[PDB]
Parts: C-alpha cells; sequence; structure tokens
C-alpha cells in the first residue's frame, strides 16, 4: 500500500468559455468558473485544470470532480498478490491492520498469471477509501 | 530372493536400435506445483500444476577386445538427429533423446574397459503448428 502526497490537490478550479448559440461577451468569457475542493488533503495545494467544451456550471464541476476522483484514486494504491485465480470494478472489504486498512476498496486492475512451475497468482490494484 | 536370476529379470538395454549392456538405471519422476505461504498466517496452500518431465540416467560398459570400435559406433548412434526409442532395463520401452554422454577411457590406469555415462529425457512427439 502506498498513499503518497505528491499527487493530491486541495482546490481544483475549472475555467473555460461558453460555446452555446448566441451567448457572447461576459456571459461567455467571464462567468464560467468553478472551485471544487477535497476536504481530505490538507494545506493549500491549488490547481487549475481548464475546460475544453461548452463550459456550464455542471460541466465545470463535473470535470472537476472527475479529476478529483482520479487524483484521489491514485493517492492510495494497494497492490495485492493473492493465490488461485471477477473484480474489474468490484468492491471488497480489505483488512490490513499493520498499515491501518479496515476499509472497502474498489479493484481498478486485475492480472492473472501462470507458468507451469510455481505460479497461478492474481495481482489486484485497488481504489482508495477516502 | 535366493533364486533371483538378474538377467532373466532386467531388460537388455538399447537405444535407437543399437544394443548395449547397462550398469545402472535411474529415473526422476515427480509432480510439480506451487506453494502458498500467506503472510501472518498459520495456514498453507498448494496447487498442482502438472507433470514433471521424466529423465533417465544410465551407465554403459564396454569390456571387450574391440571396445574402441563399439564405443565409436555407440557415439555415432547417440549423435543421430531426433529422439528415438529407448529400452530402459527396469522401465521397458520409452521414447527418449540423448542429452549427454561422457566417455571415460583411461590407458595407464585401466586399459581394456570403456565407460559411458548417459543422460536421456522423455521426448514425446508433438504436432507441428499450435497443436
Amino acid at each position: 500500500a502506498e498513499q503518497s502526497e505528491d499527487q493530491a490537490n486541495s482546490q481544483i478550479t475549472v475555467k473555460g468559455h461558453r460555446t452555446q448559440k448566441g451567448v457572447w461577451g461576459n456571459d461567455a468569457i467571464v462567468q464560467p468558473v468553478q472551485t471544487v475542493a477535497d476536504s481530505w488533503v490538507g494545506a493549500n495545494i491549488p490547481l487549475t485544470i481548464q475546460h475544453y467544451g461548452d463550459a456550464t456550471n455542471e460541466g465545470l464541476q463535473r470535470r472537476a470532480k472527475f479529476e478529483a476522483d482520479r487524483r484521489a484514486a491514485e493517492s492510495k494504491s494497494v497492490s495485492v498478490t493473492v493465490f488461485h485465480v471477477w473484480d474489474i470494478g468490484t468492491v471488497h472489504y480489505v483488512e490490513i491492520p499493520p498499515e491501518g486498512i479496515f476499509d472497502v476498496l474498489e479493484c481498478v486492475s486485475l492480472t492473472y498469471t501462470v507458468d507451469a512451475k510455481s505460479t497461478l497468482e492474481t495481482k489486484l490494484e485497488l481504489a482508495p477509501p477516502p | 530372493g535366493p533364486c533371483y536370476n538378474p538377467d532373466a529379470e532386467y531388460l537388455p538395454a538399447s537405444f535407437k536400435g543399437f544394443s548395449f549392456d547397462a550398469d545402472s538405471s535411474d529415473s526422476d519422476h515427480g509432480r510439480n506445483g506451487a506453494e502458498a505461504e500467506f503472510v501472518f498466517g498459520e495456514r498453507t496452500g498448494y496447487a498442482d500444476l502438472g507433470i514433471k518431465i521424466k529423465s533417465y540416467q544410465l551407465r554403459a560398459r564396454f569390456q571387450t577386445n574391440d571396445h574402441i570400435a563399439q564405443t565409436n559406433a555407440f557415439i555415432a548412434v547417440l549423435e543421430s538427429p531426433g529422439p528415438g526409442l529407448l529400452v530402459h532395463p527396469t522401465r521397458g520401452t520409452v521414447f527418449a533423446a540423448c542429452r549427454s554422454a561422457r566417455v571415460t577411457d583411461s590407458k595407464v590406469d585401466a586399459a581394456g574397459v570403456t565407460y559411458v555415462e548417459l543422460d536421456f529425457v522423455e521426448a514425446n512427439s508433438v504436432l507441428s503448428g499450435f497443436g
């Protein structure tokens, strides 16, 4: 398990421009902005990921939350190798007390390996319990 | 036993047609699998993965006035291309391929005898392609 801190971000500000029909000037150059926050990281690690289509309030916040789930899901990566060989999006309860995991996690990856000698093992990469 | 006739119970060894007299006969059977040792756990796993390839090891002797010609002929046979049929003295007929054949032959220490240490492997046919 590795929950680093170089790939997190407190405030994600999404800006852009409005691409609707008729909308021009301020309502298409000035207004569109949004500031979503992840009240788990810590100090002010700001950011600004700009938008590239029809910047609506919902569009802004949604791109924002998408990346705020990417960075989140990269800030606790749990690679486990299990024994014998259905989890591409499955959630499981995982218990690793020594590193303080008592939580429900989503498997992002799944790798079955084999080799007639010493193998048959499955490697899972999991998803953080924010 | 007391009336055990050896040469009426051991098969005369021969490889790829050429016959010879063997001095030993071994085998290397087995069953290969994994071994699971989950951390912090009082439990262990095992998974059977298949069949371990068989291998035979023999020692041929040549004690005859023309042992040099016999050993040369046997060398010429063992270096033939492709696997061939082997008569293991205690396992009968198999299809093996020679993998090593050391030829010990001294003069000022033991002249007259020539020893060959042979190493065969179970070589089963295949079906070219992706089977």
